[PDB]
């Protein structure tokens, strides 16, 4: 909330009309800039295949709730409502005994390979959005903190590949 | 004999159909697309006034940049882009003469004769120094759509272009023959490249320059070291698709 | 009689009594295979979308000259409401891949003269050439409302002001119409035929199309020989077309466009 | 763990970790056979339409009493824009025939109490009962925006003025909720389950439906035991639903409605 | 024992599940739907003050018409219809008493006990004269949705109702037993009939009375000749579908 | 579907796990560690102002020495060492700009992308003269940890660097192409080299610079003759061990 970077997002006893988090599917997305996936992809020209977005619920054991994780292919812009987000590829994540949800962004592309970076977004380097919505509010008993933290991770899927060794735009560490 | 062109196809006849004659064909295969395009044709020119051991910085001088976009189609600085991009039209370098040279870079032989809509091939590039002063140059090849990495030197007195894992070439000395040649594979994310026009936009809000396809090239060549260098393209294992009209020629 | 031909597609059927056969561009048909660039199983074999959509195209008068033409951007020409279920399904999908089977209609009489060239061309420029304004999403993919003149496309048309045009000898949207006959086509000669039948497979720079950004195919009707007739003969001569998307494929389901 | 269940449908998937199984109404599934009352070959197996459409239904508060309920007319609840390709295909067809597979969601905590009855009912009255006005096309098939009270449906509700109501003891839209449990259903008990899974086949007075005139199925969520919780516990408890048309059939292609 | 009602289905137990007991079932089949509904129940009443040899004209007298709509559901003149139509509710005949008779016609036993949403059957109809004066009557049966043909006599002094090819019955004389009975097949264009409610309209502009299905009946009976006649229905080969709630009964 | 990240490992899924989809993998092997690192990347720079026939004496001029330490990790004169040693950090050459070049020598591509803790390989070295003046130089290669032998000439007017049995190279003349390249085997006494950090000391009284491993290099290159020469490294038969984090990149 102070514009500081953290490995998780917050959810509570309410269902916002907007997504809790939004990630553009590009190995260039700033949100994944420091993941091993992005670190490796920065040294290759193109990718192909599945992407796995892993969410780990860290709230209390007494906290329940459901999220709707959606992947919207491009062409009609970012989904503005839950009604729109559900119109695309999605999975409902129900909290419980198992803590995490392994979500796959299917490789849907006009081209066999996609660029890992770009100057300006093109139909071969930007591929839509992954948004997670609160389907039902996080629900819990008394004596439980109102905010639950969900860890967010990314990696290439089973059929993910990279190709064409290159050097990424240099920068000064800091 | 009679036929009906409205069918959209009529027979290929020889003299024997209507007259007392014989077929007269002789074997010949120099018309094969692969053979025809498998030869080097001038396709670009490059110029640099920076030494090898310095930081590469994009520059333009009388319509010549120190880097090029690898595509047979016209390319040039477009609307003040940092590096050259694919153009949609050719312009005279001179504002008055209305005669070439053009300010745009391209393989004139390809533009003037590309009777197909899409093509696929590997690219053999030849880079030659325009004078005989001993060459001392470094060239960096960047795959189609990859980061240009126009960064600072990380170490003093070194060619920034060589500060990469991208394929690069370094030629210098009295034993060299002032040229460089090599072949790169097709690297575009597109299955086949549009040879003339691309009837669409390249990004999702349709704000790009209509007519230019996204990532329709073979990468880029950045150069540092003193001199003017001419570039040639040779299309390896060339394959073309969908016949289409050739450039119009003024009536004699 | 060998010229009487009927063709069914879903709940539609075209009929002609003067066909000269169907020309298959590239000798290929779109088989409806799913694009290997998409992991999601495509939506296909939608019978309500595999039919002929018939629309009026233009009026042919004596003022049209050789090579004046009309363009029909595809699939956009059918992306509107009149595209039925093909359109409503298309608008809700990121990607679409399909071929086209088309019949253009135009009858005169045995006393009229003139001929048209009916062809399909991939990456055929469909932008407006009566202005120096950059083509935009809502102007680049529209069916021509008026016959297009021919002279200004021979060497292309740059989207630059009239004075700059002088130093721009060639634009990549050039179309040497003297060779338009190299595109899959047929000729509609008034003395011979009132219909032309074409079919083309799916071609593109990639496995499947992000159609919202690209009209990959263009149906074009150009006059080859001007319309002629004497005082007393019917003066209203119109051109129509039945367009069928062949085994379309859709991938990337999402919320609708516009 | 035996209570963890995933269900795929096209490009959608529901997941639950507290399922009590899926109940098949009448032990039957809609198999997608074409209606024998139509000569035209139906449009079917449209993958973009065979998926789950998820919508928010209501907020459950302590003020709701046993049998207060919410109705979801089908297929109308999905005939709007948010019904994607099912909707856009449906609107352009005279007839449609399909079954339903549904999951309603609602989580509380181990400290909350209360239960809901989730059921599907054919020919279940979906008209408004807060007025003596004749139901109309745009009011009869709408998803309830507010919880419906129960007392006024036991003996039905006549669309007559309040004084005439006195001499009308019974209306054919009566619903004896004490037996609502005879309809294919499941119970959502907060202490047990956060989801209910149902599926019903196609039933009607005829082979296929002229849907524009008839909502043959109705998904209904009624409270059985009022919501209870103590000071400090989460107060916002909402109910949601994922509705999937099972192997829908469309016949009689035409121009769209409205 | 324990179970989980949320499943939507729990087992049907007998005493042996939890206790030291035995099943105690005896064969019985009087609960079969076919057997239960295969008996005659009063379902309508008809009245006529016109003679046999006259023109039939629709009439109403103290809530009794000289024709009926063949359906177990309530029917009556609706919004001044020429002939009775299916009603959506039942009303007291009296404007004051708030006690039956009702002004609407129906098979009370069917309305009060129809735990299903749709039904299918043939209809056995019995028509009985309410007094012992020798009967002299003509009845015309019109199939579901067929023309009523309420036309003039084509010949003098003949019963207009008999002027048809539609099935009709004529009973008269001192040798008769003042009643008529017969069975008609299911004739509705609908596959099955809605037994209680029809959640929709019957025409395309959705202007009909919501709740009533199109052509959901077994036809009509028109009568001429003097007298008041009671009607019974007997459901042959009855088949029902989709269980649903029964009419609510006031708490004791 | 669901999983449990606490296990320390979750499955690698493709679209078919949760949706109606198919695997979409295509063969590709350019991600192999061997292939990736088997290309030349700029990794050092050298400068000498002494002629070939003279005594080699260690020197520094604007952060460039006339000898280098063969290691992809940063190296430079450390605390006035006679020859460059491995550094533990990178510093800007300029005391003000806070922008590169750095005063330290390293393979930037290796430092910026070395997702492993240990590596093993042979080293292909390329040395190139920065200008076109005819080369006349002698280079001495000293194996890892071997004596540098910075002694006097034993004979007048001879390059002291060539006065050894250690592998050395001598290039000169108008027929040469101003560069040298060769491959040396791994010579460190260590089984594998630390690619980033070494959590310990190198001698027994633990007085060395914590973080630097003992003899973690490929030897040294000493040069004499006029000129500035850039150096490249190419990792042959590269093998890496134990995955670890990559260098952090500022948030966009």
């Amino acid at each position: 909330s102070n514009k500081k970077r953290i490995p998780y997002f917050s959810a509570t006893n309410s269902t916002p009309a907007t997504p809790l988090v939004t990630y553009q599917v590009t190995l260039s997305c700033s949100c994944m800039a420091n993941s091993m996936l992005a670190a490796v992809a920065r040294n290759f020209n193109q990718y192909r295949g599945s992407l796995n977005y892993l969410f780990v619920f860290t709230g209390s054991a007494m906290t329940k709730g459901k999220f709707l994780i959606s992947y919207t292919p491009p062409g009609a812009g970012e989904p503005k409502t839950l009604d729109q987000a559900m119109q695309a590829t999605y999975a409902i994540w129900d909290l419980g005994l198992n803590s995490s949800y392994n979500f796959t962004v299917p490789f849907i592309s006009p081209t066999h390979y996609r660029q890992t970076s770009y100057n300006t977004p093109t139909i071969t380097s930007v591929d839509g959005w992954l948004t997670v919505w609160q389907l039902t509010p996080l629900t819990y008993p008394l004596g439980v903190p109102n905010d639950s933290h969900i860890l967010t991770l990314v990696s290439g899927g089973d059929d993910f590949t990279l190709r064409m060794p290159v050097t990424f735009t240099k920068y000064v560490p800091q | 004999g009679v036929d009906n062109a409205e069918k959209g196809k009529v027979s290929d006849d020889n003299a024997s159909t209507d007259f007392v004659a014989e077929p007269v064909k002789l074997p010949e295969n120099q018309t094969r697309v692969s053979f025809f395009y498998d030869r080097s044709t001038l396709s670009s020119v490059l110029q640099s006034t920076s030494d090898v051991s310095s930081k590469f910085t994009p520059s333009t001088a009388k319509n010549l940049q120190n880097s090029i976009l690898l595509t047979p189609l016209p390319s040039d600085i477009v609307n003040n882009s940092v590096l050259p991009e694919q153009e949609r039209w050719i312009s005279f370098a001179s504002p008055t003469t209305q005669k070439p040279p053009y300010k745009t870079k391209q393989d004139w032989n390809f533009i003037m004769f590309s009777p197909f809509t899409y093509y696929k091939c590997d690219l053999e590039v030849t880079l030659s120094k325009n004078d005989r002063e001993t060459i001392s140059s470094v060239v960096r090849y960047v795959p189609c759509g990859a980061p240009s990495d126009l960064s600072d030197q990380t170490m003093p007195q070194t060619p920034s272009l060589a500060d990469t894992r991208d394929p690069h070439m370094w030629v210098v000395g009295q034993g060299t023959t002032n040229q460089i040649s090599f072949v790169i594979p097709y690297t575009s994310p597109l299955s086949v490249l549009p040879s003339v026009w691309f009837n669409g936009f390249s990004n999702f809000d349709n704000s790009s320059r209509f007519g230019v396809a996204p990532n329709a090239d073979f990468g880029r060549l950045l150069l540092q070291g003193q001199g003017t260098f001419s570039v040639h393209y040779r299309y390896k294992k060339m394959r073309v698709f969908c016949p289409r009209p050739t450039v119009f020629i003024p009536w004699p | 009689s060998d010229r009487v031909s009927s063709d069914t597609a879903g709940n539609t059927a075209t009929n002609t009594q003067s066909t000269v056969g169907r020309l298959f561009g590239f000798g290929q048909r779109h088989k409806g295979k799913h694009p290997a660039s998409c992991a999601d199983t495509a939506t296909d074999k939608v019978l309500a979308a595999e039919r002929y959509y018939t629309i009026k195209l233009a009026s042919w008068t004596k003022t049209q000259e050789s090579f004046d033409h009309i363009r029909v951007p595809l699939p956009h020409a059918l992306a509107g409401e009149n595209g039925g279920v093909f359109s409503s399904t298309l608008r809700r999908h990121y990607l679409c891949k399909c071929g086209w089977r088309i019949q253009v209609q135009c009858n005169a009489s045995q006393f009229h003269a003139g001929s048209l060239l009916v062809f399909m061309a991939p990456e055929f420029d469909t932008s407006n050439h009566s202005t120096e304004v950059e083509p935009r999403a809502d102007t680049a993919f529209k069916v021509d409302a008026n016959w297009q003149k021919h002279a200004q496309i021979l060497t292309g048309h740059a989207y630059v002001n009239t004075t700059t045009k002088v130093n721009v000898p060639l634009a990549l949207n050039h179309q040497n119409f003297w060779q338009w006959t190299t595109y899959p086509h047929q000729i509609l000669n008034l003395r011979t035929n009132t219909t032309c039948d074409l079919e083309v497979p799916y071609v593109n720079v990639c496995p499947t199309s992000s159609w919202t950004q690209h009209a990959n195919w263009t149906l074009v009707i150009a006059v080859l020989t001007p319309l002629q007739y004497s005082q007393g003969s019917a003066t209203t001569i119109e051109i129509t077309a039945s367009i069928q998307p062949v085994k379309p494929v859709f991938n990337g389901l999402r919320h609708t466009v516009v």
